[PDB]
RNA sequence: GCCCGGAUAGCUCAGGGUAGAGCAGGGGAUUGAAAAUCCCCGUGUCCUUGGUUCGAUUCCGAGUCCGGGCACCA
């Protein structure tokens, strides 16, 4: 019997079990704890691994509700020329690198969270989050 | 083999072939009312208790039980 | 700091502090320049502590230009001695700067920057400065 | 604080193209087994942190410190 907080939140699809934030927040609840895991983890799981949140509704009688998209830019660019951190000191560091259409795909994906259904604007989009691991685009 | 660095730091083994000092931990619960909470983990982490598990016994509605590793002579 | 690396004599007479300076008096090498006001024997633990301040204040970054150099001994009679006995000993080195002369010029730096390192270096020297920016005039000279 | 320097292995230390030696150890050779002697082998996050370089124990900062100078210090 816990009241109707709405929430928004910062998780990830993945790393996935009742350590914190899972249980301070979802405190005020009493829903399947492994649910963000299991049905979360699995369904959106083509794309890979990695961070995105969730969106529950609790309501007094102890229900949950929630939906969810994509790991972050930063992810989709892990798998692409195998790295795991950025470059740390870009703006020069040109580490992996991606042609102007093998940083077109990584929008297929994304593409239903920015507002650009042109995936120009959401091409230099991922292509954004390059600089800041330093992986380049090409002629 | 093992054996204990007793009631004199001094009165060590020689620190030149040795690979283990152990610590006294121990099972540490906390029932918290409310988020206190925030204040209480910040107070376990310079005592560097590891955070194990945490459970809201709901009702009403701050209580909450914290459970966690601490070395034991982080407290006394 | 700065001292010669050797000297055709170890000791020099005080000399005045007249007349504007004689030359470094336009910004020659860098975008911003710090100038005097005043006259002084500035003493190189001074130039070391305002050079000091400006590279903290630009710590990645920056090219710091100093144009004096202490190149004027000075003497010192050791303490709780009579006047005599001949001229006291080197105790340090002083750079002679006139009013109009330019001490320190800074480049590859923003404006903000410039005028902050040379704003906390006037106040590590015994003289009113100002703060100067490269002119037209500067490129006429 | 200051001038000179000086922090490199468990310890005492040599020194702009990734640094060793004595020593302590562990093991081994020698012995019947030791002691002495000798051989073999490490973790160096080159004191900590930041920057400089394609390359830093080295250079620039800062921090804490060690040995000598001044100075405070019935
Ligand atoms: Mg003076
Ligand atoms: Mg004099
Ligand atoms: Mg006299
Ligand atoms: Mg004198
Ligand atoms: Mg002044
Ligand atoms: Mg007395």
């Amino acid at each position: 019997k816990k009241v109707v907080a709405v929430v928004k939140l910062q998780l990830p699809a993945g790393k996935a079990t009742p350590a914190p934030p899972v249980g301070p927040a979802l405190g005020q609840h009493g829903a399947n704890i492994m649910e963000f895991v299991k049905a979360f983890n699995a369904a959106t799981a083509n794309m890979g691994d990695a961070i995105v949140p969730v969106e529950i509704t609790i309501y007094a009688d102890r229900s949950f509700t929630f939906v969810t998209k994509t790991p972050p830019a930063s992810y989709l660019i892990r798998k692409a020329a195998g790295l795991e951190k950025g470059a740390h000191k870009p703006g020069r560091e040109k580490v992996g690198r991606i042609t102007w259409e093998q940083v077109l795909e990584i929008a297929k994906q994304k593409m239903p969270d920015l507002n650009t259904t042109d995936l120009e604007a959401a091409a230099r989009m991922i292509a954004g989050s390059a600089r800041s691991m330093g992986v380049e685009v090409v002629g | 083999g093992e054996e204990v660095e007793v009631h004199n730091p001094a009165d060590l083994p020689d620190p030149t072939r040795i690979e283990e000092i152990l610590e006294p931990y121990v099972k540490l619960t906390i029932f918290t009312p409310e988020e206190y909470v925030g204040s209480l983990m910040q107070l376990l982490q310079e005592k560097r208790g590891r955070l194990v598990n945490m459970n809201y016994l709901p009702g009403a509605q701050k209580r909450v039980e914290l459970v966690y590793e601490a070395p034991f002579a982080e407290i006394l | 700091m700065l001292m010669p690396r050797r000297m055709k004599y170890r000791k020099q007479q005080r000399g005045r502090l007249k007349g504007a300076t004689k030359g470094g008096d336009y910004v020659a090498f860098g975008d911003y320049g710090l100038v005097a006001l005043e006259p002084a024997w500035i003493t190189a633990q001074q130039i070391e502590a305002a050079r000091v301040a400006m590279v903290r204040h630009f710590r990645r970054g920056g090219k710091i230009f100093i144009r004096i150099f202490p190149d004027k001994p000075y003497t010192k009679k050791p303490l709780e001695v009579r006047m005599g006995k001949g001229k006291g000993n080197v105790e340090g080195y002083v750079a002679v700067v006139k009013p109009g002369r330019v001490m320190f010029e800074v480049a590859g730096v923003t404006e903000e920057q410039a005028m902050e390192a040379l704003r906390i270096a006037g106040h590590k020297l015994p003289i009113k400065t100002k703060i100067v920016r490269r002119d037209a005039y500067d490129e006429a000279q």
